RNA sequence: CGAAGGUGUGCUGUGAGGCAUGCUGGAGGUAUCAGAAGUGCGAAUGCUGACAUAAGUAACGAUAAAGCGGGUGAAAAGCCCGCUCGCCGGAAGACCAAGGGUUCCUGUCCAACGUUAAUCGGGGCAGGGUGAGUCGACCCCUAAGGCGAGGCCGAAAGGCGUAGUCGAUGGGAAACAGGUUAAUAUUCCUGUACUUGGUGUUACUGCGAAGGGGGGACGGAGAAGGCUAUGUUGGCCGGGCGACGGUUGUCCCGGUUUAAGCGUGUAGGCUGGUUUUCCAGGCAAAUCCGGAAAAUCAAGGCUGAGGCGUGAUGACGAGGCACUACGGUGCUGAAGCAACAAAUGCCCUGCUUCCAGGAAAAGCCUCUAAGCAUCAGGUAACAUCAAAUCGUACCCCAAACCG
RNA sequence: AGGACCGAACCGACUAAUGUCGAAAAAUUAGCGGAUGACUUGUGGCUGGGGGUGAAAGGCCAAUCAAACCGGGAGAUAGCU
RNA sequence: UAAGGUGAUAUGAACCGUUAUAACCGGCGAUUUCCGAAUGGGGAAACCCAGUGUGUUUCGACACACUAUCAUUAACUGAAUCCAUAGGUUAAUGAGGCGAACCGGGGGAACUGAAACAUCUAAGUACCCCGAGGAAAAGAAAUCAACCGAGAUUCCCCCAGUAGCGGCGAGCGAACGGGGAGCAGCCCAGAGCCUGAAUCAGUGUGUGUGUUAGUGGAAGCGUCUGGAAAGGCGCGCGAUACAGGGUGACAGCCCCGUACACAAAAAUGCACAUGCUGUGAGCUCGAUGAGUAGGGCGGGACACGUGGUAUCCUGUCUGAAUA
């Protein structure tokens, strides 16, 4: 109904180079 | 954990006070503009 | 009650507004309060009549 | 002049509860509504003429109105000031 | 005497 | 609704 | 004697569709032929609402902990009372400031709120509650800093700044003890005090400023002495001698408290006083400050915790007695001393040392210019009057503040 | 005497575990560093976005920083999905 | 106007009025707390603290009025030096602030386009600031034209995506001339003759019209269905009124209205006539705007980007003739 506010990174930093 | 907002009356009236806004030709229009929107509250009051 | 106190003089004008304030109007207000008061159509009847008569004052002296 | 109108008008209405009638019988003080302002000595003056009886001291009170849930809505009500009589020995009403 | 306006279908039990 | 009166009222330690 | 819409059924066209009708619906709809489109939705990690799934699953927020009896109630592990158990005790206790803004107390109700129930609650509704000459704000003074008449500068807006005027986180007059409310008290009551001004009376007298001088007025660290808060023990007073052995005894339990103010002036600290004369210094003057001379005595003066008297043959006081809407109310009331220990608190904005050298202004004291000196004004005593306005509930290491 | 030593309050955050739809949008438990100083803290001020401040990391400037936030130019532009 | 009323949620209680001062509507008046340009000083807006002058119950203490800044004018005072000036005080007049757009002026982007990008474009746009009005600005040729002629400015349709400008790219883009709306011309730089002599602005009177309350306003009945008809059926009437709204289903004839005809004690805008105040008609002669025009340098505006570049404006340095 109302979207979220503290939309924190739900990625994770761990990158696959 | 200490947060942002700490609230202390003598600051938020000098700060954001009807007086304050009146000292200034900015703050005078920014009184100007919440008339026109027609807010209830102009300003923050004790 | 409007014309009957038009022709007196300023004098007696300060007295009938004296006692209209005096009693009729202090005196209905604390049999109000205390609830002993059953016609309350006098309090608005009373201020009304202080006003008439204040109205006839400003129109009497100076201007 | 319009001392003897003002003192008409300061004194609004007495106060009823437990705290008056005790006050009353022990300290013979009577508890009463005045104007928003009604200085110390303008409820003074006007205890004395209007209710023709001797006194000693008065304090006063603001009482804040309190917030009141009406319905759908939200309502305060007015502020109002109580003084404190403190009459002398001899006493009437 | 203070008129009682008709609360909502969760009114309180009065 | 607002009120506009916070005076200090500091008793004595 | 039933429009749109909704929901079924039966016919019909190669299609998007159309037609008739059963039930709900309740008052609008529109042939044919032309005209104009916000003219057709299954997707855009589309937008809004509603409702599923995982699923009756995880979780129910510090592992400080509960047990029982009685009461109320429709219902009690959670509410009330009682008896045990456990936890904090430099706090998880008692106070504030800031910030909240009635959350405080009583009556009543359990829908929602409370991560469960709830008779309970910081929940709902109603009522009640905040009492000041001495507390604080207000007010007088000023720091950083803000504003800023004229003024300087700048295309305009505006920037800076003098005189001024604001600005407490600082300086400035004054109250303590006991009692009382369901909820306020250093505010109410009893007792005993204190401070600043106006007016009036009496006796003396030169008074008089934004001007001068003094004062206010200030760092860090360190050490000792004198103390007090407070604690422990003895004595004294009241009670007890005791369900498992002993306990009238150097035994056990409780109490043994009293302020501000006023008078005295101490431990300690600081400084030499008094008289006379003179001086282009203190943007003018000066009896004041500073400086220079002499005579004289050797003391004086200032500051100062605590203690001691009065305050007080008062208050408080263990306990006892009489009634309890059985929550509590009323009456009565003995002793109320000494010794020892002792602070981070007071003497002490002190003293001794160190370099980094440690606010301002007013209140107050004091000296004069202009002006007036039969006045006015000032000093001393007494009497009277005034001290307004605003905050005062409650939380305040927290369920009430910021998350 | 000491940017002296040990160590509480107070300030900080070196290690480990727990917690990652947590009690918490960086915490808890057990240890750990400073703790008379270049210390810490209350209240009030001043510095404003190509600017501030920085014992200097591109750190911090209201949970957002190699250029904050809000409104406007603005329906920017998108040979891309 | 009136037989009803005391605003609404919102009932109640207590009352007013019904032939006229109940209530309601309109004009003109009175009251009009505190904050806000805020204006006595200050301030955290709705608060705190004053001075002076006028009148009063216990001295107590009260009520009212005034007291901001700036500009102009007048008076009185008044330094460094005689005079003087600056400065100071007092009184009067005006301004201050707010408000959606439109108007003029002072400043002035970038994104974007050019398939990049710097000239250019976007664009004198957004935005900021100043000033005034009901409109503003502009406006009576040192203008065009072509040697034929038109005669202020402004706005609309053509001319015309034309002539030109342009890394001659993207783009920008006139004028002359024609057709319309509307038309109005004057004054000072100066003396004389004649002097209300027209036209204007401000204050009275009178006519007309309009606004601010309002008044009258035509004409239908019976049966059927139905909870109820305004519907169906049958027969009538009004219409300078079937525009609308309401009324138990769809009303010209039930109600409010509608066409139409009237209405103003008092205040008002507009167009006229008649008074007062103030500048001011007509004729002769003369005069006829100088640091200006123009020029050098640097920029800007004209469609016109410095190009062969006319014309206008300006920062800087120069600088005529005057009929």
């Amino acid at each position: 109904n109302n979207r979220p506010v503290y939309i924190p990174r739900p990625r994770p930093p761990h990158p696959r180079l | 954990m200490k947060r942002t907002f700490q609230p202390s009356v003598l600051k938020r009236n000098r700060s954001h006070g009807f007086r304050a806004r009146m000292a200034t030709k900015n703050g005078r229009q920014v009184l100007a503009r919440r008339r026109a929107k027609g807010r209830a509250r102009l300003t923050v009051s004790k | 009650m409007k014309a009957k106190e038009l022709r007196e003089k300023s004098v007696e004008e300060l007295n009938t507004e004296l006692l209209n304030l005096l009693r009729e109007q202090f005196n209905l207000r604390m049999q109000a309060a205390s609830g002993q008061l059953q016609q309350s159509h006098l309090l608005k009847q009373v201020r009304r009549d202080v006003a008439r008569v204040k109205t006839l004052l400003n129109e009497k002296a100076g201007a | 002049m319009i001392r003897e109108e003002r003192l008409l008008k300061v004194l609004r209405a007495p106060h009823v509860s437990e705290k008056a009638s005790t006050a009353m019988e022990k300290s013979n003080t009577i508890v009463l509504k005045v104007a928003k302002d009604a200085t110390k000595a303008e409820i003074k003056a006007a205890v004395q003429k209007l209710f023709e009886v001797e006194v000693e001291v008065v304090n006063t009170l603001v009482v804040k109105g309190k917030v009141k849930r009406h319905g759908q809505r939200i309502g305060r009500r007015s502020d109002w000031k109580k003084a404190y009589v403190t009459l002398k020995e001899g006493q009437n009403l």
